RNA sequence: UUGGGCGUAAAGGGCUCGCAGGCGGUUUCUUAAGUCUGAUGUGAAAGCCCCCGGCUCAACCGGGGAGGGUCAUUGGAAACUGGGGAACUUGAGUGCAGAAGAGGAGAGUGGAAUUCCACGUGUAGCGGUGAAAUGCGUAGAGAUGUGGAGGAACACCAGUGGCGAAGGCGACUCUCUGGUCUGUAACUGACGCUGAGGAGCGAAAGCGUGGGGAGCGAACAGGAUUAGAUACCCUGGUAGUCCACGCCGUAAACGAUGAGUGCUAAGUGUUAGGGGGUUUCCGCCCCUUAGUGCUGCAGCUAACGCAUUAAGCACUCCGCCUG
RNA sequence: GGUGGUGCAUGGUUGUCGUCAGCUCGUGUCGUGAGAUGUUGGGUUAAGUCCCGCAACGAGCGCAACCCUUGAUCUUAGUUG
């Protein structure tokens, strides 16, 4: 479904693109901006970010923010399996670890994960270092995640049974 | 069963193997729609919009064929509902801001003519007032009286208007709609499979449509 | 390899026939090379690593243990792979009954048209361009009438139409010859796919020997054009193209997509069939093999696009790329 | 104190494309993104003038208008006219 924007969001942004256009007397310079925004409790999503300023385009970051989040599992505050996202030339796994690992991640990803609450994810950009499709490489893998109760219940099984 | 149907309907070649299980095979290329399978869903869309009048989602009505633009307004005023039979704005839904701004300037302007100044040109309200008033009496119609997002909309054809359905699919409303054999199951929650240019039929189903929600009133 | 690619970014060999090597339909018996597993022997010690203890701790040093072998012997396991024995017929092939064809090679055959020449008739120009000149012409051109030689090209049909593996092949007929597709079932019982090197084919140019040279035409020449014209234009013009035979073996040799097997919404024409439904029909409608095109869903794609003729998801083989 | 230097440190001030018909924003979507739509399509105008269509609806700076002059007339006022 679609997450409520009844949480508690935190916010923070990644990047900031100056970004041009080229009209009859010169060129225009715009700024781009994408933000991380979700609480520390299994909710993540951001939106484009797009203005003529800085901050303006911070603000009408959080309106398609609040318009798309997706939430995670959060099996023992790790991924709950290993897998691969694949979204548009970038790849970037996840696999999951113990507890005391830490979040290792790149750059912009490091400030997604911190946003989910998860802090065990081991993790490596395989394609381009771009901020949206880096982001985008985490989530659609997120978003293909599986909880333990929930497939026994897709297979007709115990949940103990998937672990023994 | 044939309450008071009259019609298979519709579509030749030009039809979706999404809606294969629906219809039947004729040799003059129409295609026959099963009419025990017509009765069966409608009837649970007729059970769950009574439930739907109660809560609050009131009903929208979007209708923008020829044959659509008198039965679905007649049905809507029997029912005080919200009717379009003229195009679709971009961003009813999601862009509701400056549809309510806009819908604000119609508010208004109504008291300028009978009971606010409308003694200032003999022109002024021919070249700019009154033809804003033919726009948007057309236009915005009404649907005028709405102050709120709705929870429902019903529509003729989305194979020829997809582009009203995708706002409403993008805020996670279910809707309901007569669909022609061509159209998307996927889209719609509720599949209505008739005729879509009937003009019996069409009244036909706006009317129990709109006795649904008649009843559901106490 | 775990851990990429190949439509346009670097990358599909031009395409074939194929030895070696690579991989294997279905059912069943059997075997144990691969595989699985025990036991035994061993891979010294120091070092890494598990854990203690010692040195003022540390580093260092010591004690104990693990780990490390495509290891050997021995004893087990039999589904899958290899091997052997025997069956089944869908893969592939054969028969038989059809149908389509610019598929190849050969000797011969015409019909317009270009020029050349013979001549009648007939006079001042035609010829050509952005403009004009050079060229041709009172020795009779050009136009026009009949007749003659000779070559090469084969309108109309002509069509994201046919066929071949590709390059390619369009007048006609004959002789000779390759594969293709349908119809089943008669037969074989996996006989198949791909294929490094190797072999053969491979437009146009070019080469060597003769044949033939009407148009056309590089090189060159001339007249213009231009500041220059070693060019586009212009009238000629040699090799060539053309034939038999021999060789070069390259191209945007293009679907910029290596070959095969299956699978994955449709809609739509169009070439060859076949089956049926009323009908001798014509026909319409429906089912169905095969190439042939277009618009399209899921998915793939970096985007354009690609989409049952894949660039979808999988697999076997060969080539190629690493700014 | 400098009419000493640099208008490629500058304010301010004007020319210029040109009184040309254009330049963007807000929300909505579209596209991984750059951007795209609105402003494009149809019919007109001096003109983004305006109507219709239109996944856009709107607003802002512009155009024009309200400002002057001249062109008609009335009211009031007639001297130095």
């Amino acid at each position: 479904r679609i997450d409520p924007s009844k949480l508690e969001l935190e916010e923070r942004l990644v990047t900031v693109n100056r970004v041009a256009k080229v009209v009859k007397g010169g060129r225009r310079f715009r700024f781009a901006a994408l933000v991380v925004v979700g609480d520390k409790n299994g909710h993540v999503g951001f939106g484009t970010g797009k203005a003529q300023e800085v901050p303006e385009a911070i603000r009408k970051a959080v309106e398609d923010a609040k318009k798309n989040l997706i939430e995670v599992p959060m099996v023992g505050t790790t991924i709950p399996h290993e897998i691969i996202g694949r979204f548009g030339a970038g790849n970037i796994l996840l696999k999951p670890a113990s507890e005391g690992t830490g979040v290792i991640a790149g750059g912009p990803v490091r400030a997604v994960l911190e946003l989910a609450g998860v802090a065990d994810i081991l993790s490596k950009s395989l394609g381009s270092n771009t901020p949206i499709n880096m982001i985008r490489a985490t989530l659609q893998g997120l978003s293909e995640l599986k909880r333990a109760e929930d497939v026994a219940k897709l297979r007709g099984k115990s949940v103990e049974e998937l672990l023994g | 069963l044939l309450e008071a149907g009259v019609h298979f309907g519709h579509q030749t070649r030009r039809w979706n193997p999404k809606m294969k299980r629906y219809i039947f095979t004729e040799r003059n290329g129409i295609y026959i729609i099963d009419l025990q399978k017509t009765v069966k869903k409608v009837e649970e869309a007729y059970n769950f919009t009574k439930n739907l009048a109660a809560e609050g989602g009131k009903i929208l009505f979007v209708g923008t064929k020829k044959q659509a633009q008198d039965s679905v307004k007649e049905e809507a005023q029997r029912s005080g509902m919200y009717y379009v039979n003229q195009r679709w704005l971009g961003g009813t839904l999601t862009n509701f801001e400056t549809i309510q701004k806009r819908i604000k300037r119609l508010k208004d302007i109504e008291k300028m003519q009978e009971n606010g100044t409308f003694d200032v040109l003999p022109k002024k309200e021919v070249v700019q007032l009154k033809k804003e008033l033919e726009r948007l009496e057309k236009f915005l119609g009404g649907i005028k009286d709405m102050k709120d997002l709705p929870d429902a909309l019903f529509i003729i054809d989305p194979r020829k208007e997809r582009i009203a359905v995708a706002e409403a699919r993008k805020l996670n409303i279910p809707i309901i709609g007569i669909v022609d054999t061509n159209c998307d199951p996927d889209e719609i929650d509720v599949v209505i499979p008739a005729n879509d240019d009937a003009i019996r039929a069409v009244k036909l189903l706006t009317s129990k449509m709109a006795d649904a929600i008649l009843e559901a009133k106490q």
